[PDB]
């Protein structure tokens, strides 16, 4: 296996197709990482080359992406969260997002009350859809089966549990409370 | 090539070439307007004890009640159904800030535009995202007002077939009170050529459209013998504007043909703009009398 | 174009920092220092309804408004 | 020509067979004339009726109502008359949506 700099001759454009993370010019397929060489052969020939250093230390958001989040503040119209995972694996900053009063549920209907779906503290699985304006910044959403929170907090610092679709339970003073659970 | 490095000369004051005694009434800021039993102040002047009062220089006009001066140096104030030009500088959720010369912003609402596609398929919150995408940061449009707002801001909408993003060609900038009120402020003139008369001081110069929104983008090299008219009508319109001159069809017309003896590159002399706004005048006299 | 060899100053700038019985003993950790749950049901297995996956089922097979 | 009057009989051979996907069902049976103008209505066409009963006519008007929902548009309903103007609207509201 070899290693890559951000820039060399690689291949033709003839001799397969750029990837990910590269650029070509000139007829030529130029490297853009310090990465490794990866050849996706796939199925028809003609390998899709690209370069993935595969230890990811930041990475940018997108217009589509799972993110995994913590709630900040909440509003009667929008709650501030901190991005802290970018799908999977940890990041080295927090960024900052919003939830507006129409991203909760997957109808984009009317009622929908925030106060009872992301109370502060809370860890969720969301996507977002925009690169947003100054105010609010990555403009995310929650409207999916499988986006909501996932693992919430008790009251006193006790690991809470799923107990419905719209509520969930104490164990140790059986209280019940509001949220938005995602399926598992 | 020799770089001339000229020297000023002295301006000669009182406009002593022509010489003419205005019968206008001219006030100056705190100036006693007419004061009789009972008048209704206009845009320019305000009321004290028992008196109107000037408030701006200018002449006064009063049409059958109504004393107002008229400055001579403002900025563009929205009026339904003006024929506007602007550049956009923000791009919010829902909806875009247009600058155009005025005390405030102006905004396009999104629920006024000719999306693309141009035809009844759909309106939702889908295109919302893609809004964003090509009404982008300082591109310009050439839109009408729809409505006054309550602090002075001016609403201005696309719904027509002429209005729409703009494409190639050059802008031109003057002050907004030296283009004349009229009925048809798009033009089509017979030198190679169109022009835009924005009733807010920008004037847009493109050329003629073949045959026959921004949809089309016709990023390909204009011929040679378009950008000369176009470097002439550029001229001649910062030639007219400078000494005091109103911008309409006929002025720019007859200065054009005035300006073909002698060559683009050379006429930016002091010397030049007169001896072809003194022959313009003339042909005005001798067409008008 | 020759590379060449480091110095002491570099080669110490340069360095990785990555049970074997027992010393240091006064900070050691032992010398230093009910509950019935009734759990209810553990997850909610989204068996059941899911109302947002109602809605739109519903209304596109109903499709009659009347 | 711009102008086709369809006769009373001869378009309509079937009215199932065609349009597979269900629609604004009534509880009564459809008359030919209300089919007719059905069958057209869905090719976005253009409709003049002249009958004589006066909610019979109104069986297509509630069609295309019902159809705009599914293609999320708006429709406009014009009545000359104030007591009919919300007389529809009434009759609307209940029976669905938002008027």
């Amino acid at each position: 296996v070899r290693y890559c700099i951000p820039g060399e001759r690689l291949c033709n454009l003839e001799e397969g197709s750029p990837g990910s993370g590269t650029y070509t010019r000139h007829g030529y397929i130029f490297s853009s990482l310090a990465g490794c060489l990866m050849k996706s052969s796939e199925n028809g020939a003609l390998p899709v080359v690209s370069v993935v250093r595969e230890t990811e230390s930041q990475l940018l958001p997108d217009v589509g992406a799972i993110v995994t989040c913590k709630v900040s503040s909440i509003n009667s119209r929008f709650a501030k969260v901190h991005i802290l995972y970018v799908g999977s694996m940890p990041l080295k900053n927090s960024f900052r997002g919003t939830i507006r009063k129409e991203d909760v549920r997957a109808t984009e209907k009317d009622k929908v009350e925030i106060y009872k779906s992301f109370r502060p503290g809370d860890i969720v699985l969301a996507k977002v859809i925009s690169l947003g304006d100054a105010q609010s910044n990555y403009l995310l959403t929650t409207a999916e089966n499988e986006l909501g929170v996932v693992v919430a907090h008790s009251e006193s610092g006790i690991q809470m549990v799923p107990i419905s679709w719209c509520e969930m339970q104490c164990p140790k003073t059986h209280t019940k409370e509001f949220r938005k659970v995602a399926r598992v | 090539m020799a770089m001339e490095m000229r020297l000023p000369v002295a301006r000669k004051p009182l406009s002593e070439r022509l010489g003419r005694d205005t019968k206008k009434h001219l006030v100056v800021p705190g100036d006693t307007i007419t004061t009789d039993t009972g008048f209704m102040r206009g845009h320019g002047t305000y009321m004290g004890e028992e008196k109107l009062i000037a408030s701006v220089a200018g002449s006064v006009e009063r049409v059958n009640k109504l004393i107002c001066v008229k400055a001579l140096k403002t900025r563009y104030i929205g009026e339904v159904g003006d024929i506007v030009v602007g550049r956009i500088t923000e791009v919010q959720q829902k909806r875009w800030k247009v600058e155009t010369n005025s005390r405030l912003d102006s905004v396009l609402l999104l629920s006024s535009m000719n999306l693309p596609g141009g035809e009844l398929r759909r309106r939702s919150a889908e295109d919302e995202l893609a809004m964003r995408g090509f009404l982008q940061e300082g591109d310009l449009i050439s839109a009408e007002v729809q409505a006054v707002f309550s602090d002075g801001a001016v609403s201005l909408h696309t719904r027509s077939l002429k209005y729409g993003k703009l494409g190639q060609g050059v802008l031109v900038q003057v002050s907004p009170s030296l283009v004349k009120r009229q009925k048809t402020h798009f033009h089509d003139l017979p030198c190679g050529a169109s022009v835009i008369l924005g009733n807010n001081g920008f004037i847009w110069i493109y050329p003629t459209p073949e045959h026959k929104g921004g949809f089309i983008a016709n990023l390909e090299p204009v011929s040679l013998a378009d950008r000369e008219v176009i470097s002439r009508l550029r001229n001649c319109i910062i030639s007219l504007v400078t000494q005091r001159m109103m911008l309409y069809d006929t002025s720019i017309l007859y200065c054009y043909e005035a300006s073909l003896p002698h060559q683009i590159k050379d006429i930016l002399k002091p010397e030049i703009m007169e001896e072809i706004v003194m022959e313009t005048r003339q042909r005005l006299l001798e067409q008008e009398g | 174009a020759l590379a060449a060899r480091p110095s002491a100053f570099a080669s110490t700038l340069c360095l990785r920092y990555p049970r074997t019985l027992d010393l240091y003993k006064t900070f050691l950790y032992s010398r230093q220092v009910e509950i019935s749950p009734l759990v209810a049901i553990t997850p909610f297995d989204f068996k059941s309804a899911s109302p947002d996956d109602i809605v739109k089922a519903n209304q596109k097979k109903a499709f009659t408004r009347e | 020509q711009w102008a086709i009057p369809v006769d009373a009989t001869s378009p309509v051979g079937d009215f199932y067979r065609l349009i597979p996907q269900p629609a604004f069902q009534w509880a009564f049976e459809p008359d030919v004339f209300q089919k007719q103008a059905i069958l057209h209505l869905e090719r976005h066409d253009s409709v003049f009726v002249a009958a004589h009963t006066s909610a019979g006519k109104t069986v297509v008007a509630e069609y295309a109502i019902a159809l705009a929902q599914k293609h999320m548009t708006r429709t406009i309903y014009t009545s000359p008359i104030k007591a009919l103007s919300n007389q529809k609207f009434r009759d609307f509201r209940n029976t669905f949506g938002d008027v």
